[PDB]
């Protein structure tokens, strides 16, 4: 059934699974028309496919070209995205393709059940969970390869560089989580935080800066307290 | 005008005869049924007084064979059975009208309900839905499940009605995904009325017989059934002008039939919503639309 907290460990378990987060794929401006009147503009958009065990980030850009002549444009990011998720299952190895498939909302179920027929023993599983991966676009390498892309595009990165070095999965996607929390709640301070000190830079290679253990327990205890935070400045407590 | 003549009625029981049902009290001297309307398949059905638990019943049409009821104390239960002697079954049913010991099927002759619930219902597609082929006549109960239900288990007793599932391959074309499951003209069009069903006569049959067992049994399957029967076509875009003006009067008949006591639980509130205020049939079916919204509005 649903995936939530009672059933958490499952994610750091040796069944492959991915999560899949439609949020970004359809983005657009809003504006007024020379009339007056209120148009939307499209800007590229992107589907994020994660491996919670292994940090794999699967990142198919979604040129703004997809949209040209289509209506109903919402509804039919849920289905572009179920097509591009199965065709990515298809592409991987038998012993590779996950068992389970997880969405972060629940319009997406149907959709990607439909796509992957052809595939019944893949579960396709929601989850009770309100993750932040909406905020992928806050980090600014992806950003930065999502905006500058002219034709679609698949991506590969490893989101939690390389953390699993020396630490456990569910640790890493508890770091993961709660930048991304962070990012989601407050965008601006987050970054102060993650930049603040010169001298710990970021790998070429990798998408978050090169913090020892010390220092990603401060970093990790300044994104808590800006989230109490701003869960205060918001509901004033 | 044909006879459905009863052995006798040992224990007390309501038996339905189409629309209609009476009581029988244990050991009345009841011997059957008379002046029922050729042309038409009829259903005889039965209710124990003491065990209301499982409705039961059998469909027949008289021009198939010369059939009557015959209590069984082993089984417990009132069976048909057919009379291949045709002078003795003459004889049995012409002294029993002599006797005056029968019912007469008390049809108003105004009254086109029993036409309009079986307009597509044939004998011959209902003994393939319900496999029993040594009788031309079929029996029907409120617990047989259906071959869809037992794939989600004795398959000799099971209501092999057409399996229809909006998330299957068999619905959805490879590279039409969006397209076929949010607009179903291709599996109701192709699919089923071409491929499976023919034509559109055994589509409806199927669904009135699936409305029927459904209402006179109990049978969830059944209702399960017919509603799925009904969405299919609400849930396509494209269908033929003839089949929903059709529509519309054959769901007309049903819900104007249905006891008002039940609709609770053989009505689907998804279903009915989608397909009168949502589907692309959402007015196309006027006079369903109607009768419902005046008869059920709680339900919507
Ligand atoms: N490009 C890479 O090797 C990544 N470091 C690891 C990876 C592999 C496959 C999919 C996503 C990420």
């Amino acid at each position: 059934g649903a995936m939530n907290s009672s059933n958490y460990a499952e994610l750091f378990n040796n069944d492959i699974k991915l999560f899949v987060d439609d949020t970004n794929v359809y983005r657009v401006t809003v504006h007024k028309t020379f009339e007056g009147n209120v148009a939307t503009k499209a800007i590229n958009g992107c589907i994020f496919t994660l491996n919670p065990k292994t940090g794999h980030l699967f990142l198919k850009i979604i040129h703004t070209s997809v949209w040209a002549g289509q209506k109903r444009l919402s509804q039919l990011a849920k289905w572009k995205t179920a097509e591009e998720v199965s065709a990515l299952v298809r592409s991987l190895p038998k012993e590779e393709q996950p068992k389970q498939i997880i969405v972060t909302r629940k319009a997406m179920l149907d959709p990607l059940e439909v796509h992957m027929l052809d595939f019944p023993n893949i579960a396709i599983r929601p989850t009770e969970l309100r993750l932040p991966f909406s905020a992928a676009m806050s980090i600014d390498k992806l950003s930065d390869v999502v905006m500058k892309a002219t034709e679609p595009q698949m991506v590969l990165f490893n989101i939690y560089d390389d953390w699993l070095d020396r630490i456990s999965s569910y640790t890493a996607f508890s770091r993961l989580t709660l930048l991304l929390r962070a990012l989601k709640t407050n965008e601006e301070s987050a970054k102060m935080i993650l930049l603040s000190d010169p001298t710990i830079t970021i790998k070429s290679y990798h998408l978050w800066p090169s913090f020892t253990d010390e220092q990603w327990i401060t970093i990790e205890s300044q994104m808590r307290d800006l989230i109490l935070t701003e869960y205060g400045r918001k509901y004033n407590v | 005008m044909n006879t459905v003549p009863f052995t006798s009625a040992p224990i007390e029981v309501t038996i339905g005869i189409d629309q209609y049902s009476f009581n029988v009290k244990e050991n009345q001297p009841f011997h059957g049924i008379k002046d029922i309307p050729i042309g038409h398949v009829h259903v005889i059905h039965f209710q124990h007084a003491d065990n209301s638990s499982m409705r039961y019943g059998y469909w027949f049409d008289c021009r198939m064979g010369n059939f009557y009821i015959q209590y069984d104390p082993k089984d417990g239960l009132y069976k048909m059975m057919e009379e291949r002697d045709g002078a003795k079954f003459e004889n049995i049913v012409h002294n029993f009208k002599e006797r005056q010991m029968m019912v007469s099927y008390p049809k108003i002759d105004e009254d086109d309900t029993w036409y309009n619930l079986t307009e597509f219902v044939q004998m011959d597609k209902i003994r393939k839905i319900v496999r029993k082929d040594e009788n031309q006549f079929s029996y029907v109960d409120s617990s047989m499940t259906t071959v869809q239900e037992n794939e989600l288990s004795d398959p000799a007793h099971s209501l092999n009605y057409t399996v229809i599932n909006f998330k299957s391959r068999e619905a959805i074309r490879p590279g039409h995904e969006m397209e076929d499951f949010l607009d179903k003209s291709y599996y109701l069009n192709t699919v089923m009325l071409q491929g499976i069903f023919k034509n559109s006569s055994n589509y409806f049959g199927e669904l009135q017989f699936a409305f029927l067992n459904a209402m006179f049994f109990g049978n969830y399957g059944s209702s399960l059934q017919w509603h799925a029967m009904i969405e299919l076509i609400c849930s396509s875009a494209t269908v033929p002008k003839h089949m929903l003006d059709k529509l519309d009067e054959i769901l007309y008949y049903q819900i104007k039939t249905l006891p008002e006591q039940y609709s609770d639980i053989l009505l689907n509130e998804r279903v009915w919503n989608i397909c009168l205020y949502s589907s692309f049939q959402k007015n196309s079916l006027h006079n369903t639309e109607k009768i419902m919204e005046n008869k059920y509005p709680e339900l919507l």
